[PDB]
């Protein structure tokens, strides 16, 4: 209620509750939270940022391809990370929309 | 796209969720089965002379 701006509005009522009868030892009550958020992208951005700045100069790259790692397999590991950030960003700032008769339909002409 | 010399970042961005699509969904389908009836009656007692 107080913070509806912090919850994905095309995932209505975003919570899964579980409740055990038994406390952790030495305290009469506690709780643990798990949190799936688009706000995590800033991890993967920075790692990718540090990775590309490293990789543009190939800094210490030789130790990985010394182990017979492939420098092309390593190149495309960036792409998965970039695709992952786009996986958050397609749901970032994204909105409810109307249902309707939203089919495309061309002109009354022979093609 | 033009840019800096050497290796450049490798970014896909194809959004997964379906767009607007033909599912209007809310249409009238099954009204309850309802017949009107006009009705009539005619009084029929004994009518001698």
């Amino acid at each position: 209620n107080k913070n509806s701006s912090y919850f994905v509005e095309w995932i209505p009522n975003n919570v899964k509750t579980a409740v055990c009868d038994i406390p952790p030892r030495g305290l009469k009550m506690s709780a643990t939270f798990i949190g799936n958020s688009t706000a995590i992208q800033e991890l993967f951005k920075r790692i990718s940022e540090q990775f590309t700045a490293m990789f543009r100069r190939k800094a210490f790259l030789h130790w990985y391809t010394g182990e017979g790692m492939d420098e092309m397999e390593f190149t495309e590991a960036e792409s998965n990370m970039n695709d992952l950030v786009s996986e958050y960003q397609q749901y970032q700032d994204a909105t409810a929309d109307e249902q309707g008769e939203f089919e495309e339909e061309g002109e009354e002409d022979e093609a | 796209s033009p840019g800096t010399p050497g290796s450049r970042s490798r970014t896909p961005s194809l959004p997964t969720p379906p767009t607007r699509e033909p599912k209007k969904v809310a249409v009238v389908r099954t009204p309850p089965k309802s017949p009107s009836s006009a009705k009539s009656r005619l009084q029929t007692a004994p009518v001698p002379m």
